[PDB]
């Protein structure tokens, strides 16, 4: 029954259905046990279990609120519907903070900061001298560090990127709102 | 302004879901450089490029450059930003219909000597 689901996210009832075929399809790719595992999960996101990643590690961490390590299709939709563009922004930043404190023990800190920025940049093969993502590093604290103890908090997060809003780019999916028609 | 490490972060080009989606991307994940470079020089050489090639500049403001080529078959939208008082970076999209070519030896190339 996909009203229940369709009347706890910002989906409308037509779209969890659309959205059950995707989870069909990705459940169904390495295990056919009607849920998604970390190997389907980057093999989504990536196209290739190959990639480790951070960003993969922690969302998949996130999506699994019932933390057995696998995905069940109400874990998928509410997830999936925080990425949503009419999603509450307020979860929005929530879950992008909790997915930036990769330790789990709390705060962005500057040692989190810096392992992400050398992550990323390898991606993109841009792997800048250390002086330079010092920097970098040094500027993004002068501004959002205004309870001064080096550590970025909830509410510091919070006023970076509603200050920035291109910060939370990745926290929404576009093609959330083409999901019937693509499924 | 410059950009900080979360700009860094969030828009690297695995760092997203879209990969959910496949096809639907309108553009291949995001390609950066680090230049030291100012954004108008890169402008400058792009317009020689597009002269020279036979491209098309379908938008050009203050924040990059959209580049159209081959009767539909190319398009690739150029963002530049601060990064450090030394350094800017440059973000390119590209699509290509078509599978030497004209972003393998000529436009990629030439944003890879960009890059110091
Ligand atoms: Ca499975
Ligand atoms: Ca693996
Ligand atoms: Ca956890
Ligand atoms: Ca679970
Ligand atoms: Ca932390
Ligand atoms: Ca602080």
């Amino acid at each position: 029954d996909p009203e229940l689901l369709a009347r706890d996210t910002v989906f409308s009832v037509s779209e969890i259905e659309a959205l059950y075929e995707l989870f069909k399809k990705i459940s169904s790719a390495v295990i056919d046990d009607g849920l998604i595992n970390k190997e389907e999960f980057q093999l989504a996101l990536f196209k290739t279990n190959k990639k480790e990643s951070l960003f993969a590690d922690r969302v998949f961490d996130l999506f699994d609120t019932k933390h057995n390590g696998i995905l069940g299709f109400e874990e998928f939709a509410r997830a999936l519907s925080v990425f949503h563009p009419n999603a509450p922004i307020d979860d929005k930043i929530h879950f992008s903070f909790q997915l930036y404190d990769l330790k789990q023990q709390g705060f962005i800190e500057r040692q989190e900061v810096k392992q992400m920025v050398v992550a990323t940049l390898a991606e993109s093969g841009m792997n800048l001298k250390d002086t330079v993502i010092e920097d970098i590093i040094d500027k993004t604290f002068e501004e959002a560090d205004t309870k001064h103890d080096g550590k970025i908090d909830k509410e510091e997060w919070r006023s970076l990127v509603l200050r920035h809003p291109s910060l939370l780019k990745n926290m929404t999916l576009q093609y959330l709102k083409d999901i019937t028609t693509t499924f | 302004r410059r950009m900080n490490a979360f700009d860094i972060i969030s828009g690297s080009p695995g760092f997203n879901l879209s990969g959910l989606f496949g096809d639907a991307r309108k553009y291949d994940r995001v390609e950066r450089f680090v230049s030291a470079w100012t954004a108008e020089r890169v402008v400058e050489r792009l317009e020689e490029i597009v002269s020279a090639e036979n491209l098309t500049v379908a938008k050009k403001e203050t924040w990059g450059m959209k580049i159209e080529g081959q009767k539909g078959n190319f398009a690739m939208v150029v963002e530049i930003n601060q990064l450090t008082d030394e350094l800017v970076m440059i973000e390119v999209r590209k699509r290509q219909r078509a599978a030497r070519d004209l972003w393998t030896d000529t436009l990629r190339p030439f944003f890879v000597e960009l890059v110091h």
